[PDB]
């Protein structure tokens, strides 16, 4: 099953659902599908779901985890994005 | 061993993962899963490269170690076609 | 600005800070008598930003032991048990200028024990295990011997009360290791053995488990500690043959095997020393030793942070080490800030008005 | 009746009339955001007024200013965060509930900040320095993130040096080019305008707090650092600067960078650049964070703030005590005034008199 | 077994038994009279053994004596106030109950008064000082009253610079004519003793502890005051003074003028008239109103005190941890007796070893 979040800009990502449940507050949303994020650009949304199938990959993984790699100038951007979406 | 992927047509983007010995038309199967429209009428891109539909996701030039879950490897998407298109993500500034 | 090295010490946390009380370091003259570190200190842990901070407590301040028992439930410390200078003891300690409770239960409490486990259930400690003197369950000699008892005592009420226990329990042992995952409270090696066995706290039913595999080798004074609701961990320990160990595992619980875990610490062995499990996928173990702890003069004790990568990072803390990383460049830098994004924030963990004054 | 007990509160006069708005106490609280408080300068009596409209988010360390009766508000922080919202309330008004109206400002306004200070000059407001998040913008200036907040904060914040004019004809943002070396970012620090000097006093900055005093020329926007020779009061934020002559600056309060509370007053001579100490009966009521307003009779009615190291919350001693300190001979009539209602037993303005006569009815 | 903690106990020893009596605790509170702790100081073992007969009451302050294994003990304060009786207790006996007997001695006793010293010299002992009621006899020495104790306590108390003999051949008190400048009356001082040489540190007197050395020279009588040239240790009252040679003394802990406690250590060179610090892993524990006994192996052994000021009793830190500060050179015997029980694993003395291995059972 997969589920649809949507940026501000319109642009929609699909992603597992699983994977999205890495994020408490879309773990919430959908819980009782589609997520709207009026305040997320895309070039931040899209950074999140790599984020999601990264964490979901190397959790409880044998093999050393990997460096998730973070653009300084989205930094700031991320961290608010992150703290929001409690991931 | 898996590929991680990114399926973008103009402005939707699918986050999946396969193997690479997947084959191309199996792709297409799963993008058939998801925006329901069947194999027959979509079309795989490599960046610029038509993907054929009896090539593996390997012999496309998709390896494992340049498909990773943090940087996923892009795939182009057109319905039937049309032209391939791919709206860019919003800038920072 | 940090804790003496130190040994038998106890280490409890919270998920962002640690707490470091007790232990024993060896004196710099060979001698017959340990040194145990001050009873007045408390040592705080900041896992988010690796410094100590050194607090003095009083009130009914336990005195100075080592092999203690402790859990951090709601940030309420709970001591039981360990050994002094006179001998082993089986008083009951609680902690919250912060004050040592001596807290008179109800019931009847255990025999003076140490170098046991305890597990947390919904509001029940429940301690397994031991070593020391005479008084449910056997008590096999080496005047001390080893234990088997499950005293358990409860948080709300202070009743200390033994479970009716069905099934096989385990064998006699000290120096094991324990630790809780929902209602199965497990216990893994001691004596040095190789059995792992789990106790179900809600019927209170012992079960006997057996990987199938390669497994760890049978130690003593390790460590184990949940890093998921699937895998538990295990670090160092002490060989039957007495050689340190300086090896990691992780055991998955459903599928009940053993794989081993590579770090950056294969040159640090530990033994009687400290874990515990950060809120970013992080095992913070502390304290130990590398020599032989059986000959005392000889004794290496250590007061060093070895941490653990088993689980990745939160995208908040991935995040904020990048801005922390890029601090002069990103203060000359501009991003938007919506303010629906930080007020959701705020709300959810407030803002702090009077900083930067 | 009575305005309840208050830090990092906002206060503005005309000379006759102090109008209170906002500020927070322990049960943290804020003050109701619809109340404004008006303190008669003259009778030593509190009205309370309500208001409408765009009405603020209640919040402390707003930053306000009372031009030709005209209250204008920025800044400050709510309980969701810091802002950087405008607004204005005219006091002029014959409306039983006065209406708050927020501005959309033209240009680019400052970051969200708060623990900030101003100077009002012809027809602009000038904004410097504060406390707050990462600007928005591209702004002149020097940002500076405050490394305590990265671990312990829901968001980065830190401090800044920037220089902001809000012209109040046509309610437009900018930004001047100045000269000089501009004081260090810092919040909490305390502006006081004398002619087209606008004069700014220590505040906190990095580590420690500081005593060093600048000017910003308002014409030439070029910057000066005084250093007067002689002895200095101690470094401090949260101190309250007001000139009290054309030649004569007056502190008062503050907090020490050991944390500790602050009772002592100063003069600083502006042509003589120099210091002197000022003897006040308030030698044990330390204050900080508290509001200084200049009177038409020489006197510094200082408001609010607390008596202690408010750091710590749930121990901060908050106060709605009125200060009044004497720094300029008053005038014959209110002298003669105060007189005449010191005798009303032995004998308009001497009708209304005082207020909370503690002696009257035994 | 274990001795509860407890401070303003006695200790004395053979040089290889230490004898433990009395103190206090908190719950105040003083500890079983009938109880006394052997402690071995070879083995580092506890023993308790009950006595009988005339059992003191239950005191601190006491002052005691070891001589040819007979303990005696004089003054005191048990919960009913000061005395001045005197306890002899042989431990060569055979009993299983020790029989404590009290002895009324010929000629007129000291003052009713606790935390005083003793010098033990060929056939009596020497004591000095201590606070406590007036006098109820003629006596030679000064009595200075407490002006605390006027309006806090239940009868007026101070201290006194008073010597008295007890001859142990007869036990007749006596006191000395004495000549010289006698140390100011004091309580909570160290006394020592050198051969012929009654050594007398600190103490606290009226107001503020003292850190001046005196001698009594119990040959003529004729007492002394030593001004070492550099360093001293600080002030301190309840502190512990050790002969560990014929020419060095060894000082402990103590509680300063300003209420702080100590873990300092010193060594005092009589010939050289100097002091040295010690270096003792000990800094972390302080201790008040411990006692400190000397052992045949170059050891003085540190028992019971206080780790805080104990003056607030409900908070004072009572301690019954056992210090060993390592001052001369061990024998060889007992070093290679070290060794063997260092390695049991790898090989009637090295059987017995110690107590409390906290590795063993692992």
């Amino acid at each position: 099953m997969y589920v649809k979040l949507i940026s501000s800009d319109g642009h929609e990502f699909i992603v597992k659902r699983e994977h999205a449940l890495t994020s408490g507050t879309i773990k919430a949303m959908l819980s009782g599908n589609e997520v709207n994020f009026r305040e997320i650009p895309s070039h931040v949304l899209s950074k999140v779901c790599m984020y999601f199938t990264y964490k979901v990959r190397y959790t409880n993984s044998s093999t050393e985890i990997p460096e998730f790699p973070i653009a300084p100038e989205i930094a700031l951007e991320l961290l608010m994005a992150a703290n929001f979406l409690d991931c | 061993m898996d590929v991680f992927l990114m399926i973008r047509r103009h402005k939707t983007t699918i986050f999946t993962d396969a193997k690479e010995s997947s084959t191309v038309f199996e792709l297409k199967r799963i993008v058939e899963g998801i925006l329901k429209r069947p194999p027959d009428e979509q079309r795989l891109y490599k960046d610029d490269q038509l993907l054929d539909d009896g090539k593996t996701l390997g012999e496309c030039g998709f390896t494992s170690q340049t498909a990773r879950p943090q940087a996923p490897a892009t795939v182009g998407l057109a319905f039937r076609f049309e032209a391939l298109c791919i709206e860019p993500f919003s800038s920072p500034p | 600005a940090c804790p003496a090295e130190r040994s038998g010490h106890v280490a409890v946390s919270d998920g962002r800070h640690m707490f470091v009380w007790g232990g024993y370091k060896s004196n710099q003259v060979r001698g017959l008598y340990d040194f145990y570190l001050p009873r007045e200190e408390l040592w705080i842990y900041n896992m988010e930003t690796g410094r100590w901070k050194k607090i003095n407590t009083e009130g009914d301040v336990p005195p100075s032991m080592s092999g203690s028992c402790a859990v951090c439930v709601d940030r309420v410390l709970y001591l039981f048990g360990g050994h002094h200078s006179r001998g082993n003891t089986n008083k009951f300690y609680m902690l919250d200028v912060l004050q040592w409770e001596r807290i008179d239960c109800q019931g009847i409490p255990p025999s003076s024990k140490d170098k046991l486990g305890v597990w947390v259930y919904k509001n029940k400690l429940i301690f397994f295990g031991g070593y020391g003197y005479l008084p449910l369950g056997t008590f096999e000699f080496d005047p001390r011997g080893w234990n088997d008892h499950v005293h358990i005592l409860d948080t709300e009420t202070f009743t200390w009360s033994q479970p009716i226990t069905t099934g096989k329990a385990p064998s006699p042992r000290a120096a094991h290791a324990c630790a809780t995952v929902g209602n199965r409270g497990f216990v893994f090696g001691g004596r040095r053995m190789n059995d792992l066995h789990y106790l179900n706290l809600d019927t209170w039913e012992w079960n006997e488990l057996i990987p199938q595999g390669i497994c760890p080798v049978g130690r003593s004074w390790h460590s184990l500690t949940p890093v998921s609701s699937d895998h538990l961990f295990l670090f160092g320990g002490f060989t039957t043959d007495k050689q340190p160990l300086s090896d990691a595992w992780t055991y998955c619980i459903s599928k009940n095997e053993w794989i081993q875990f590579n770090h950056p610490y294969t040159e640090k062995p530990r033994l009687w020393h400290t874990a515990c499990a950060s809120d970013e996928g992080e095992v913070i173990v502390f304290g130990g030793c590398a020599n032989n702890l059986l000959v005392h003069h000889r004794a290496a004790h250590s007061n060093e942070i070895l941490i653990f990568s088993v689980q990745p990072k939160s995208l908040v803390r991935l995040s904020l080490e990048a801005v922390i990383c890029f601090k002069e460049m990103l203060a000359n830098s501009w991003n938007c800030l919506p303010k629906h994004l930080l007020h959701s924030v705020n709300q959810r963990f407030g803002s702090n008005n009077t900083s930067g004054s």
